Protein backbone atom coordinates (compact mmCIF):
# COMPACT_ATOMS: atom_id res chain seq x y z
CA UNK A 1 0.00 0.00 0.00
CA UNK A 2 2.27 2.25 0.68
CA UNK A 3 6.05 2.88 -0.20
CA UNK A 4 9.38 4.40 1.24
CA UNK B 1 30.71 36.84 13.35
CA UNK B 2 28.46 33.61 12.71
CA UNK B 3 30.87 30.44 12.45
CA UNK B 4 29.63 27.97 9.92
CA UNK B 5 29.78 24.36 11.29
CA UNK B 6 33.07 22.52 11.49
CA UNK B 7 31.68 19.31 10.83
CA UNK B 8 34.04 17.14 8.59
CA UNK B 9 31.66 16.72 5.78
CA UNK B 10 30.36 20.20 5.83
CA UNK B 11 32.19 21.08 3.17
CA UNK B 12 30.22 18.56 0.81
CA UNK B 13 27.04 20.01 1.34
CA UNK B 14 26.75 21.75 -1.26
CA UNK B 15 22.82 22.45 -0.90
CA UNK B 16 23.11 24.25 2.08
CA UNK B 17 25.70 26.92 1.37
CA UNK B 18 28.01 28.19 -1.32
CA UNK B 19 29.77 31.39 -3.10
CA UNK B 20 27.94 29.74 -6.26
CA UNK B 21 24.04 30.24 -5.38
CA UNK B 22 22.76 27.00 -6.20
CA UNK B 23 21.65 26.24 -2.81
CA UNK B 24 19.24 26.61 -0.55
CA UNK B 25 20.57 29.93 1.36
CA UNK B 26 20.50 28.36 4.75
CA UNK B 27 23.68 29.63 6.07
CA UNK B 28 22.08 33.04 5.59
CA UNK B 29 19.27 31.98 8.03
CA UNK B 30 21.91 31.03 10.50
CA UNK B 31 24.07 34.32 10.61
CA UNK B 32 20.51 35.33 11.60
CA UNK B 33 20.68 33.51 14.75
CA UNK B 34 17.81 30.54 13.32
CA UNK B 35 19.00 26.83 14.05
CA UNK B 36 15.90 25.05 15.38
CA UNK B 37 16.31 26.11 18.63
CA UNK B 38 12.75 24.70 20.13
CA UNK B 39 11.64 23.48 17.05
CA UNK B 40 10.45 19.93 17.10
CA UNK B 41 10.47 17.65 13.57
CA UNK B 42 9.00 14.21 13.45
CA UNK B 43 10.39 11.44 10.86
CA UNK B 44 7.39 9.44 9.91
CA UNK B 45 8.90 6.92 8.48
CA UNK B 46 10.87 3.19 9.14
CA UNK B 47 12.50 4.50 12.05
CA UNK B 48 15.32 6.81 13.39
CA UNK B 49 18.32 5.34 15.17
CA UNK B 50 17.98 7.27 18.02
CA UNK B 51 21.16 6.91 19.04
CA UNK B 52 22.99 7.89 16.19
CA UNK B 53 26.28 9.83 17.24
CA UNK B 54 24.89 12.44 15.03
CA UNK B 55 21.58 12.34 15.99
CA UNK B 56 21.63 11.77 19.94
CA UNK B 57 22.05 15.09 20.83
CA UNK B 58 19.05 16.06 19.21
CA UNK B 59 16.79 13.22 19.57
CA UNK B 60 13.38 13.59 20.96
CA UNK B 61 11.50 10.63 22.56
CA UNK B 62 8.43 13.35 22.72
CA UNK B 63 8.66 13.53 19.00
CA UNK B 64 8.67 9.52 18.66
CA UNK B 65 6.49 6.48 18.30
CA UNK B 66 6.68 2.94 17.17
CA UNK B 67 3.15 2.36 15.36
CA UNK B 68 4.33 -0.71 13.63
CA UNK B 69 5.05 -2.54 17.02
CA UNK B 70 2.78 -0.73 19.23
CA UNK B 71 5.44 0.94 21.65
CA UNK B 72 7.53 4.11 22.17
CA UNK B 73 10.65 2.81 20.91
CA UNK B 74 11.11 3.83 16.88
CA UNK B 75 14.51 2.46 16.56
CA UNK B 76 15.03 0.86 12.87
CA UNK B 77 14.84 -3.33 12.50
CA UNK B 78 18.05 -4.38 11.53
CA UNK B 79 18.82 -6.60 8.52
CA UNK B 80 21.33 -7.22 6.36
CA UNK B 81 20.06 -5.67 3.33
CA UNK B 82 19.69 -2.44 5.79
CA UNK B 83 16.09 -2.04 4.25
CA UNK B 84 15.03 0.52 7.58
CA UNK B 85 17.81 3.09 6.75
CA UNK B 86 15.45 5.63 5.15
CA UNK B 87 14.22 7.23 8.06
CA UNK B 88 17.56 7.73 9.68
CA UNK B 89 18.80 9.17 6.56
CA UNK B 90 15.52 11.29 6.69
CA UNK B 91 16.34 12.97 10.11
CA UNK B 92 20.01 13.65 9.89
CA UNK B 93 18.74 16.29 7.05
CA UNK B 94 16.67 18.19 9.33
CA UNK B 95 18.68 18.06 12.61
CA UNK B 96 22.04 16.34 12.22
CA UNK B 97 24.30 17.58 14.97
CA UNK B 98 26.33 20.56 14.28
CA UNK B 99 30.29 21.44 15.40
CA UNK B 100 30.49 17.71 17.09
CA UNK B 101 33.28 16.24 14.55
CA UNK B 102 30.68 13.57 12.97
CA UNK B 103 29.46 13.69 9.42
CA UNK B 104 27.44 16.97 8.55
CA UNK B 105 25.07 19.26 9.68
CA UNK B 106 20.87 19.11 9.47
CA UNK B 107 19.36 22.35 7.87
CA UNK B 108 18.13 22.42 11.55
CA UNK B 109 21.07 21.50 13.52
CA UNK B 110 19.59 22.75 16.93
CA UNK B 111 16.19 21.38 16.23
CA UNK B 112 14.25 18.41 18.32
CA UNK B 113 14.39 15.30 16.09
CA UNK B 114 12.15 12.18 16.24
CA UNK B 115 10.88 9.66 14.20
CA UNK B 116 7.67 7.37 13.82
CA UNK B 117 8.65 4.14 12.89
CA UNK B 118 4.86 3.06 10.53
CA UNK B 119 6.78 2.03 7.09
CA UNK B 120 8.36 -1.32 8.39
CA UNK B 121 5.18 -3.33 8.07
CA UNK B 122 1.41 -2.86 6.43
CA UNK B 123 0.64 0.81 5.96
CA UNK B 124 -3.32 0.82 6.84
CA UNK B 125 -5.19 3.84 7.17
CA UNK B 126 -5.02 3.22 11.44
CA UNK B 127 -1.42 3.16 10.94
CA UNK B 128 -1.04 6.68 8.81
CA UNK B 129 -3.60 8.19 10.79
CA UNK B 130 -1.67 7.32 14.58
CA UNK B 131 1.18 8.65 12.74
CA UNK B 132 0.13 11.52 11.34
CA UNK B 133 -2.10 12.65 14.79
CA UNK B 134 1.14 11.79 17.11
CA UNK B 135 1.66 14.17 19.93
CA UNK B 136 0.43 17.03 18.23
CA UNK B 137 0.58 19.83 20.55
CA UNK B 138 4.49 18.89 20.90
CA UNK B 139 5.38 17.97 17.20
CA UNK B 140 5.51 21.02 15.42
CA UNK B 141 6.54 20.04 11.89
CA UNK B 142 6.07 16.36 10.22
CA UNK B 143 7.95 14.49 7.41
CA UNK B 144 6.95 11.97 5.30
CA UNK B 145 9.15 10.66 2.55
CA UNK B 146 6.45 8.32 1.35
CA UNK B 147 3.61 7.28 -0.45
CA UNK B 148 0.88 5.30 -3.00
CA UNK B 149 2.94 3.42 -5.34
CA UNK B 150 4.66 5.46 -8.03
CA UNK B 151 4.35 2.70 -11.00
CA UNK B 152 2.31 5.65 -12.74
CA UNK B 153 -1.10 4.09 -12.87
CA UNK B 154 -1.86 4.15 -9.34
CA UNK B 155 -4.99 7.09 -7.67
CA UNK B 156 -4.89 6.76 -4.12
CA UNK B 157 -4.32 9.33 -1.31
CA UNK B 158 -5.41 8.99 2.40
CA UNK B 159 -8.50 7.13 3.48
CA UNK B 160 -11.06 8.07 6.42
CA UNK B 161 -8.32 8.19 9.64
CA UNK B 162 -6.05 9.50 7.68
CA UNK B 163 -7.71 12.11 6.74
CA UNK B 164 -9.27 13.15 9.45
CA UNK B 165 -5.49 12.89 10.83
CA UNK B 166 -4.91 15.60 8.51
CA UNK B 167 -7.96 18.07 9.47
CA UNK B 168 -7.09 17.41 13.03
CA UNK B 169 -3.60 18.35 12.96
CA UNK B 170 -4.23 21.78 10.71
CA UNK B 171 -7.07 22.87 12.99
CA UNK B 172 -5.99 21.80 16.48
CA UNK B 173 -2.72 20.89 16.45
CA UNK B 174 0.32 23.27 17.44
CA UNK B 175 -2.37 25.31 19.87
CA UNK B 176 -4.83 25.44 17.30
CA UNK B 177 -2.13 27.11 14.59
CA UNK B 178 -2.02 23.93 12.86
CA UNK B 179 0.49 21.14 12.53
CA UNK B 180 2.55 21.59 9.44
CA UNK B 181 2.72 18.57 7.13
CA UNK B 182 5.91 18.34 4.55
CA UNK B 183 5.72 15.68 2.21
CA UNK B 184 7.58 14.65 -0.88
CA UNK B 185 5.91 14.48 -4.09
CA UNK B 186 7.36 11.47 -5.38
CA UNK B 187 10.03 8.83 -7.23
CA UNK B 188 7.76 8.29 -11.01
CA UNK B 189 9.55 10.08 -13.43
CA UNK B 190 10.34 7.47 -14.70
CA UNK B 191 6.79 5.92 -15.31
CA UNK B 192 5.73 9.30 -16.31
CA UNK B 193 3.69 9.73 -12.97
CA UNK B 194 2.03 12.53 -11.96
CA UNK B 195 1.87 13.67 -8.41
CA UNK B 196 -1.95 15.07 -8.93
CA UNK B 197 -2.95 11.32 -8.33
CA UNK B 198 -1.51 10.68 -4.95
CA UNK B 199 -4.05 12.19 -2.66
CA UNK B 200 -1.26 13.17 0.18
CA UNK B 201 0.44 15.20 -2.10
CA UNK B 202 -2.14 16.55 -3.74
CA UNK B 203 -3.74 17.62 -0.31
CA UNK B 204 -4.14 21.06 0.38
CA UNK B 205 -3.14 20.34 4.11
CA UNK B 206 0.83 19.39 2.91
CA UNK B 207 3.29 21.27 1.34
CA UNK B 208 4.26 18.86 -1.34
CA UNK B 209 7.57 18.95 -2.57
CA UNK B 210 9.57 18.64 -5.60
CA UNK B 211 13.64 18.06 -6.59
CA UNK B 212 16.25 19.63 -8.72
CA UNK B 213 19.63 18.22 -9.56
CA UNK B 214 22.92 20.17 -8.55
CA UNK B 215 23.07 21.72 -12.18
CA UNK B 216 19.38 22.92 -12.28
CA UNK B 217 17.59 20.29 -13.82
CA UNK B 218 14.69 18.14 -13.56
CA UNK B 219 15.87 14.51 -12.12
CA UNK B 220 15.00 11.31 -13.80
CA UNK B 221 12.46 10.85 -11.28
CA UNK B 222 10.36 14.15 -10.62
CA UNK B 223 7.01 13.95 -11.13
CA UNK B 224 5.25 16.90 -12.52
CA UNK B 225 1.92 18.20 -11.18
CA UNK B 226 -0.37 21.37 -10.38
CA UNK B 227 -0.14 20.56 -6.29
CA UNK B 228 3.78 20.95 -6.40
CA UNK B 229 4.22 24.22 -4.38
CA UNK B 230 8.87 24.20 -3.67
CA UNK B 231 11.87 22.56 -4.35
CA UNK B 232 15.02 21.61 -2.87
CA UNK B 233 17.90 20.14 -4.31
CA UNK B 234 18.19 16.50 -4.02
CA UNK B 235 20.07 13.98 -6.30
CA UNK B 236 20.38 13.69 -10.26
CA UNK B 237 23.05 11.96 -12.63
CA UNK B 238 26.41 10.59 -11.36
CA UNK B 239 28.59 13.57 -12.54
CA UNK B 240 26.01 15.91 -9.96
CA UNK B 241 26.96 15.33 -5.80
CA UNK B 242 24.00 14.21 -3.64
CA UNK B 243 22.58 14.57 0.28
CA UNK B 244 24.98 14.18 2.88
CA UNK B 245 23.49 12.49 5.80
CA UNK B 246 23.13 9.64 9.19
CA UNK B 247 23.07 6.41 7.85
CA UNK B 248 22.07 2.94 9.53
CA UNK B 249 24.24 1.56 11.98
CA UNK B 250 26.27 4.68 13.18
CA UNK B 251 27.09 5.82 9.77
CA UNK B 252 27.74 8.83 7.65
CA UNK B 253 26.48 8.47 3.66
CA UNK B 254 27.18 11.15 1.04
CA UNK B 255 24.71 9.01 -1.38
CA UNK B 256 21.24 10.30 -0.24
CA UNK B 257 18.62 10.56 -2.95
CA UNK B 258 15.86 11.03 -5.04
CA UNK B 259 12.05 12.95 -3.66
CA UNK B 260 13.12 11.57 -0.25
CA UNK B 261 15.92 13.83 0.66
CA UNK B 262 13.84 16.82 -0.38
CA UNK B 263 10.88 17.04 1.56
CA UNK B 264 13.34 16.83 4.79
CA UNK B 265 15.53 19.70 3.34
CA UNK B 266 11.73 21.48 3.50
CA UNK B 267 11.01 20.56 6.96
CA UNK B 268 14.37 21.58 7.92
CA UNK B 269 13.92 25.30 6.62
CA UNK B 270 10.27 25.28 7.71
CA UNK B 271 11.85 24.62 11.23
CA UNK B 272 13.79 27.72 11.11
CA UNK B 273 11.18 29.88 10.00
CA UNK B 274 9.02 28.90 12.86
CA UNK B 275 12.02 29.09 15.59
CA UNK B 276 11.68 33.30 13.73
CA UNK B 277 8.10 33.20 14.18
CA UNK B 278 6.49 30.61 16.36
CA UNK B 279 3.13 32.41 15.35
CA UNK B 280 2.64 31.33 12.23
CA UNK B 281 0.00 28.96 11.03
CA UNK B 282 -0.28 25.96 9.03
CA UNK B 283 -1.29 28.28 6.19
CA UNK B 284 1.09 31.39 7.11
CA UNK B 285 3.72 29.39 6.51
CA UNK B 286 2.24 28.36 2.65
CA UNK B 287 1.55 31.95 2.06
CA UNK B 288 6.08 32.52 3.24
CA UNK B 289 7.15 29.11 0.86
CA UNK B 290 4.88 30.46 -2.15
CA UNK B 291 6.49 34.31 -2.15
CA UNK B 292 10.34 33.65 -1.13
CA UNK B 293 11.05 30.81 -3.34
CA UNK B 294 13.00 31.12 -6.55
CA UNK B 295 12.72 29.80 -10.15
CA UNK B 296 15.98 31.15 -11.35
CA UNK B 297 18.40 28.58 -13.07
CA UNK B 298 16.65 25.96 -12.41
CA UNK B 299 15.86 24.52 -16.09
CA UNK B 300 12.02 23.21 -17.20
CA UNK B 301 10.02 24.18 -20.56
CA UNK B 302 6.63 24.68 -18.68
CA UNK B 303 7.62 28.08 -16.69
CA UNK B 304 4.84 30.33 -16.86
CA UNK B 305 3.94 33.65 -14.94
CA UNK B 306 0.79 33.47 -13.37
CA UNK B 307 -1.88 36.39 -12.57
CA UNK B 308 0.26 38.25 -9.93
CA UNK B 309 3.42 37.95 -11.77
CA UNK B 310 4.89 34.77 -10.15
CA UNK B 311 6.81 32.36 -12.31
CA UNK B 312 5.47 28.59 -11.71
CA UNK B 313 6.47 25.16 -12.61
CA UNK B 314 4.77 21.85 -12.90
CA UNK B 315 8.14 20.62 -11.81
CA UNK B 316 9.08 23.07 -9.02
CA UNK B 317 5.96 24.79 -7.76
CA UNK B 318 7.12 28.23 -7.32
CA UNK B 319 11.13 27.11 -7.29
CA UNK B 320 13.78 26.35 -4.52
CA UNK B 321 13.18 26.91 -1.02
CA UNK B 322 15.49 30.33 0.03
CA UNK B 323 15.79 29.43 4.18
CA UNK B 324 17.39 33.47 4.70
CA UNK B 325 14.27 34.72 2.54
CA UNK B 326 11.83 32.76 4.52
CA UNK B 327 13.21 33.39 8.05
CA UNK B 328 13.51 37.38 6.99
CA UNK B 329 10.09 37.02 5.70
CA UNK B 330 8.20 35.37 8.48
CA UNK B 331 9.65 37.60 11.72
CA UNK B 332 7.26 40.39 10.97
CA UNK B 333 4.47 37.99 9.03
CA UNK B 334 1.02 39.31 10.01
CA UNK B 335 -1.50 35.97 10.20
CA UNK B 336 -3.75 35.59 7.12
CA UNK B 337 -7.59 35.64 7.69
CA UNK B 338 -9.20 32.47 8.61
CA UNK B 339 -9.91 30.63 5.82
CA UNK B 340 -12.73 30.67 3.27
CA UNK B 341 -14.11 27.78 0.81
CA UNK B 342 -16.26 28.76 -2.03
CA UNK B 343 -17.93 25.44 -3.56
CA UNK B 344 -19.42 26.05 -7.35
CA UNK B 345 -20.75 22.88 -9.21
CA UNK B 346 -20.36 23.55 -12.75
CA UNK B 347 -21.96 20.69 -14.20
CA UNK B 348 -26.28 21.50 -15.55
CA UNK B 349 -25.98 17.87 -17.08
CA UNK B 350 -23.54 15.08 -17.82
CA UNK B 351 -20.89 15.19 -20.87
CA UNK B 352 -19.18 12.94 -23.06
CA UNK B 353 -15.69 13.32 -23.05
CA UNK B 354 -15.10 12.30 -26.52
CA UNK B 355 -11.86 13.45 -28.00
CA UNK B 356 -11.78 16.61 -26.44
CA UNK B 357 -14.46 18.13 -23.77
CA UNK B 358 -13.95 22.19 -22.78
CA UNK B 359 -16.33 23.12 -19.86
CA UNK B 360 -16.32 27.16 -18.95
CA UNK B 361 -18.23 28.38 -16.60
CA UNK B 362 -18.04 32.27 -15.38
CA UNK B 363 -18.28 32.40 -11.28
CA UNK B 364 -18.87 34.81 -8.46
CA UNK B 365 -16.49 33.19 -6.03
CA UNK B 366 -19.13 33.24 -3.47
CA UNK B 367 -19.41 37.08 -3.54
CA UNK B 368 -22.07 38.99 -1.52
CA UNK B 369 -21.52 36.41 1.19
CA UNK B 370 -18.94 35.14 4.16
CA UNK B 371 -17.05 32.52 2.17
CA UNK B 372 -16.36 35.25 -0.55
CA UNK B 373 -12.82 34.54 -2.06
CA UNK B 374 -11.11 37.50 -3.80
CA UNK B 375 -7.85 36.14 -2.93
CA UNK B 376 -6.99 32.50 -4.12
CA UNK B 377 -4.74 29.92 -2.07
CA UNK B 378 -5.65 26.57 -3.11
CA UNK B 379 -7.98 25.37 -5.98
CA UNK B 380 -9.98 21.95 -6.64
CA UNK B 381 -11.12 20.66 -9.78
CA UNK B 382 -13.41 17.92 -8.06
CA UNK B 383 -13.85 15.32 -10.93
CA UNK B 384 -16.20 12.47 -11.45
CA UNK B 385 -15.94 10.77 -14.62
CA UNK B 386 -15.75 7.52 -16.39
CA UNK B 387 -13.57 6.51 -19.28
CA UNK B 388 -12.24 3.64 -20.79
CA UNK B 389 -8.22 4.47 -20.77
CA UNK B 390 -7.44 6.64 -17.69
CA UNK B 391 -3.94 7.21 -18.71
CA UNK B 392 -5.03 8.58 -21.83
CA UNK B 393 -6.64 11.49 -20.38
CA UNK B 394 -5.14 14.86 -20.13
CA UNK B 395 -6.76 17.71 -17.88
CA UNK B 396 -5.70 20.95 -17.49
CA UNK B 397 -7.55 23.90 -15.72
CA UNK B 398 -7.55 27.61 -16.80
CA UNK B 399 -8.26 30.39 -14.06
CA UNK B 400 -9.99 34.02 -14.79
CA UNK B 401 -6.33 35.53 -14.62
CA UNK B 402 -5.08 32.84 -17.91
CA UNK B 403 -2.89 30.70 -15.66
CA UNK B 404 -3.35 27.49 -17.03
CA UNK B 405 -2.81 24.41 -14.96
CA UNK B 406 -1.99 21.01 -15.87
CA UNK B 407 -4.48 18.54 -13.59
CA UNK B 408 -3.39 15.90 -15.18
CA UNK B 409 -0.73 14.83 -17.42
CA UNK B 410 -0.88 11.72 -20.15
CA UNK B 411 0.18 8.51 -18.14
CA UNK B 412 1.38 5.78 -19.92
CA UNK B 413 0.75 3.18 -17.77
CA UNK B 414 -2.46 3.80 -16.30
CA UNK B 415 -4.69 1.38 -18.49
CA UNK B 416 -7.51 1.28 -15.93
CA UNK B 417 -11.10 1.84 -16.38
CA UNK B 418 -12.18 3.48 -12.99
CA UNK B 419 -12.02 6.86 -14.10
CA UNK B 420 -11.68 9.08 -11.33
CA UNK B 421 -14.69 9.46 -8.37
CA UNK B 422 -14.58 12.83 -7.16
CA UNK B 423 -10.78 12.83 -7.22
CA UNK B 424 -9.84 16.77 -5.68
CA UNK B 425 -7.28 17.48 -8.50
CA UNK B 426 -5.41 20.52 -7.16
CA UNK B 427 -3.43 23.33 -8.31
CA UNK B 428 -1.19 26.00 -6.64
CA UNK B 429 -0.35 27.74 -9.33
CA UNK B 430 -2.98 30.52 -9.10
CA UNK B 431 -1.89 31.53 -5.50
CA UNK B 432 -3.14 35.57 -4.46
CA UNK B 433 -5.45 35.40 -7.50
CA UNK B 434 -8.43 36.76 -7.78
CA UNK B 435 -10.82 33.50 -9.21
CA UNK B 436 -13.74 35.85 -10.17
CA UNK B 437 -14.55 35.31 -13.93
CA UNK B 438 -14.10 32.63 -16.43
CA UNK B 439 -12.54 29.10 -15.76
CA UNK B 440 -12.11 26.53 -18.31
CA UNK B 441 -11.88 23.28 -17.80
CA UNK B 442 -10.45 21.08 -20.70
CA UNK B 443 -10.47 17.09 -21.22
CA UNK B 444 -8.78 15.40 -23.69
CA UNK B 445 -7.97 12.08 -25.43
CA UNK B 446 -3.93 12.20 -26.27
CA UNK B 447 -4.05 9.15 -27.66
CA UNK B 448 -5.18 7.99 -31.29
CA UNK B 449 -7.18 5.38 -29.83
CA UNK B 450 -11.27 5.15 -30.08
CA UNK B 451 -11.72 6.21 -26.26
CA UNK B 452 -15.01 6.84 -24.78
CA UNK B 453 -16.29 8.03 -20.83
CA UNK B 454 -18.26 10.63 -19.22
CA UNK B 455 -17.86 13.81 -16.84
CA UNK B 456 -20.56 13.29 -14.53
CA UNK B 457 -19.46 16.00 -12.04
CA UNK B 458 -17.70 19.23 -11.38
CA UNK B 459 -17.37 21.00 -8.67
CA UNK B 460 -14.55 24.06 -8.37
CA UNK B 461 -13.60 24.10 -4.86
CA UNK B 462 -11.53 27.55 -4.19
CA UNK B 463 -10.04 28.38 -0.89
CA UNK B 464 -9.02 31.50 0.17
CA UNK B 465 -9.55 34.96 1.77
CA UNK B 466 -10.80 38.59 1.10
CA UNK B 467 -7.84 40.77 1.98
CA UNK B 468 -4.28 41.40 2.27
CA UNK B 469 -2.66 41.20 -1.10
CA UNK B 470 0.57 42.44 -2.21
CA UNK B 471 1.08 44.56 -5.56
CA UNK B 472 2.00 41.58 -8.15
CA UNK B 473 5.73 41.01 -9.18
CA1 LIG C 1 10.07 -0.48 18.86
CA1 LIG D 1 27.58 16.50 12.77
CA1 LIG E 1 3.57 9.30 -7.59
CL1 LIG F 1 -12.52 21.76 3.61
NA1 LIG G 1 -7.24 26.30 14.40
NA1 LIG H 1 0.02 19.25 -0.83
NA1 LIG I 1 -11.99 37.94 -12.92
Amino acid sequence: RRKR
Amino acid sequence: VYQEPTDPKFPQQWYLSGVTQRDLNVKAAWAQGYTGHGIVVSILDDGIEKNHPDLAGNYDPGASFDVNDQDPDPQPRYTQMNDNRHGTRCAGEVAAVANNGVCGVGVAYNARIGGVRMLDGEVTDAVEARSLGLNPNHIHIYSASWGPEDDGKTVDGPARLAEEAFFRGVSQGRGGLGSIFVWASGNGGREHDSCNCDGYTNSIYTLSISSATQFGNVPWYSEACSSTLATTYSSGNQNEKQIVTTDLRQKCTESHTGTSASAPLAAGIIALTLEANKNLTWRDMQHLVVQTSKPAHLNANDWATNGVGRKVSHSYGYGLLDAGAMVALAQNWTTVAPQRKCIIDILTEPKDIGKRLEVRKTVTACLGEPNHITRLEHAQARLTLSYNRRGDLAIHLVSPMGTRSTLLAARPHDYSADGFNDWAFMTTHSWDEDPSGEWVLEIENTSEANNYGTLTKFTLVLYGTASGSLVPR
